[PDB]
């Protein structure tokens, strides 16, 4: 019973590492994607306000 | 409606006042926190002799007046001149009569007990407001971001603060104050820009260095290999056109200015910087609450608006915090008004009615009543 | 040795589930964040082109 | 079913309450035996003013409350605060109304006559339970291991005991109490771990030393040449990852902590240790019953769960007992709930119905009735 | 004379080193326990490039160096920087060559075995002293007050301790350490004095708050009706003249600072205070020795010098101790050097010669020899 439970432990610990790495790479790609979404959505409100003032 | 419409929210700052009605999404009134006193006798065409000037008329006419700032580093230092800014806010800016409006005011982090009692004395006894309430600024900022536990890095015009808050109670012994903010930051840009070979000679040159700081300044992550980048000279440069043609270029200094917030040494300050201070606040708090504070670094204040401030802070504290920890730097877009918006929400709220200090409480308990 | 390895197995399997859920919630939040970043990056390339023509 | 379903079993401890329904295999409710009283006036968001807190809400909110333990060393010391823990158990934890449930309670080994009468007074007169019964703890532990004669080494959070039982009657004059248990043991680990060059500084560092003790601590047999082993430095070491990354390593101290149970001298205790005390209990009993007690050393309690406790005890008393004797140390896996399980069995039993003290017995005989 | 003259006594502290010759009445050398490392390359006029600075030259030149404290809370934390402070002590401060002087050193209460062996390794192997000896600090303080059994409340710059000693042997399991001392106390005064409406802005303002604490601070007995007294405003106030004219007044806060030692809650500390801790040490000791400890509360350390500390402690423990007991709080005048003086006495003593660890003992037994 012990040897079968050690083997299963090893396999689920390896899957847990393999997925924990995937989360961290997405979680980081996203602080990036959200930050470029926000740097983009500021530049505009300055350019669109700049548009409405130079149209006025 | 009696007071649903009727609650006022006045956030008193070192540089700006933000004011308006609880309910609104943003301040109806924003203006400098100055009180100008004319250096000479005379008049403007069509007006009478004016003893005093406040806000923008004091800024615009600054050449003939002696300008004074009532709030030094977030604390009210001159009460004669503050009652003047309040008067202006109610009567001219919001054009309301104060004696029928409940007023939510804000104070600073370790605001002396005696001050909270004094502005209550002036609110009730010289403005005769029905009821009032003083909220702590970081606490309204947090709450406006939905939560109740977190640590706010709050940074405006004269002060920076770190106020760790747990289930609403700001933690007195863990609060840190760093007297370097947006005011200090405009004057440093000034020098690195004259030092770029320029001259902000007339007052129309002075004022706009501040509009350069706001529009073009950045907080780079890896400020190290950003200077290095500056040198290879990429299309990192940025030219601004002055009141006239005089196109001034700012490439590099653009980020050397907010690197002052992480390195106070850029300005002859020996104090620690924003990120270390976030952290030190945190290793001054209870142990069990430190995972909470780390996942809830809420930013508020005009000077925390520099793009990429959050990414630099993100990486600044990850790399100081134990790896078992989750770091999370919340920086909302409306952050230059977080404080105010948190007050608008709270004061328009359904449950806040029972915390308003009324003239009944006051006339019966003395200023002590609201002081808590 | 068997009871300690069963307990560790149980705890790492529980962590593996708990993190696999976190990845899926981030991975989805991101198709959203990237898509709003792109719906944003088209309309201010349009509004800034509209700006440069009404400035000219 | 009337009461087959309906019998409650509440085991009151120095650290934990274990509670649930007679019939179940394990306690439905397990929680700290604390009652917190708020040090300041104020509220949590959305709740009202609370006068008191019990169990985990008292632990979680410990920074604003004064925590108090009603049971000192297994004996109820504060009856106002105990009625509070019972109230919480019935109404919030098990969510039952007590006035229709028979309640089996437990008491400690030489529990003063007057207490057994007082908790009966409170069970019947303030909770109005239909019927109740007080079992002695070691006696339920034994019985849950099937037998009726044996000696229980019982060890939990504030007390250790040896209760020799013969055909069900616990032997008053042979019972030994040693006031060093799991609570004492977590605080000693604490020091040998700070002494390993560490800091359990915030409250999130304090609490988890106890989770280190539970998960990684061992009772080595031949604790002598285990220290010797430590030195050659084998892969005996064991690193635990804290709330954050901060991987702490514990090699050796891992077993220096339960060696405290055999050597009280590790903690400035001059009393004898667990194994000697097992033995002394035994040479205080009748002669003819000593072979029985020796082949039936039943262990129960959270602190007897340290792996290899049984092997060390096995060899500890073989080598003190006359060689003509059979030693036998029974340590079941569910032992942190033996006491409770013994109560669940007994109270769900077919023959126990005729020992329940009913309100009829009480209203007619006074607290004396159940006291026996 | 060989060594009658020749024995050195070095007491290593968290804030100060006290040093001199066994025989003298007071330390020949007292100086900060810092090691400064220059932040920039350059020189003072007439000197060469200096890699390092120690004691007062590190304090005086602090603006261009990174200051570091080798002893954190009484324990040596950096051995590179400690060997630097020792070097400075022998060669510059006492101007002796160490290789012909026996050296009595002191260590802290539960100083890790390994440290006592390490400073022995450095004393004998890098300084080549003839012989040395490490005394425990509370133990030298007691002995300098004539006696051998008592309990010392020892409080300096980074730690407070209670060390119950019986016929010379400090009692390991009854010792209590409270990490709040004179350093913590100067920083709290700082805030209650800026909070009185002040500014300790330049470094010449910072340093002198500590000289205010030493000269004007008090420990009032009945700290209750001393605040009450403050309010009626008696001639309790006290103005100090700064480096310049700037006469600062301190009335009240004067005693609010040492009330921190009885109430750690003044500074966000949840630990118990000095008097309770004296007591708890005492109800952790053997029963038969508790009358002795109570009549012999010896005080030592810079922070126990606040006038009226003894009267407050006198009444603090009388009212916690059983009335059958005799309380007696000994606080001598030289107490900021008790530790040192106890070493001077002991090491100049006629009978101590046979406990000196000699290089013969060391070269033959390893660091283990002195470790005891």
């Amino acid at each position: 019973a012990a040897d079968e439970s050690e083997r299963g432990m090893k396999v689920i610990e390896s899957r847990a590492q393999k997925d924990e790495e995937k989360m961290e790479i997405q979680e980081i790609q996203l602080k990036e994607a959200k930050h470029i979404a926000e740097d983009a959505d500021r530049k505009y409100e300055e350019v669109a306000r700049k548009l409405v003032i130079i149209e006025s | 409606d009696e007071d649903e419409t009727t609650a006022l929210v006045c956030d008193n700052g070192s540089g700006l006042v933000k004011a308006g009605f609880a309910g609104d999404d943003a301040p109806r009134a924003v203006f400098p926190s100055i009180v100008g006193r004319p250096r000479h006798q005379g008049v403007m065409v069509g007006m009478g002799q004016k003893d005093s000037y406040v806000g923008d008329e004091a800024q615009s006419k600054r050449g003939i007046l002696t300008l004074k700032y009532p709030i030094e580093h977030g604390i009210i230092t001159n009460w004669d001149d503050m009652e003047k800014i309040w008067h202006h806010t109610f009567y001219n800016e919001l054009r309301v009569a104060p004696e029928e409006h409940p007023t939510l005011l804000t104070e600073a982090p370790l605001n002396p007990k005696a001050n909270r009692e004094k502005m209550t004395q002036i609110m009730f006894e010289t403005f005769n407001v029905p009821a009032m309430y003083v909220a702590i600024q970081a606490v309204l900022s947090l709450y406006a971001s939905g939560r109740t536990t977190g640590i706010v890095l709050d940074s405006g015009d004269g002060v920076t603060h770190n106020v760790p808050i747990y289930e609403g109670y700001a933690l007195p012994h863990a609060i840190m104050r760093l007297d370097l903010a947006g005011r200090d930051l405009t004057d440093y840009l000034m020098k690195i820009l004259t030092e770029r070979g320029y001259s902000f000679v007339t007052t129309a040159e002075r004022e706009i260095v501040r509009d350069i700081k706001e529009k073009l300044c950045y907080v780079a992550l890896d400020f190290e290999n950003e200077m290095a980048t500056a040198a290879s000279s990429s299309s990192l440069e940025k030219s601004y056109e002055l009141p006239d043609g005089q196109v001034i270029t700012i490439g590099n200094e653009r980020f050397r200015c907010p690197e002052t917030l992480f390195q106070p040494s850029f300005i002859g300050m020996e104090s620690a910087g924003i990120h270390e201070t976030t952290y030190n606040s945190i290793m001054k708090c209870d142990i069990d609450i430190r995972k909470d504070l780390y996942a809830n670094n809420v930013m508020s204040g005009g000077t925390t608006m520099y793009p990429g401030i959050a990414d630099r802070m993100q990486k600044e504290i990850t790399a100081l915090a134990p790896s078992t920890m989750k770091i999370k730097i919340i920086a909302p877009p409306e952050r230059k008004y977080s404080v105010w918006i948190g007050g608008s929400i709270l004061a328009s709220l359904s449950t806040f009615q029972q915390m308003w200090i009324t003239k009944q409480e006051y006339d019966e308990a003395g200023p002590s009543i609201v002081h808590r």
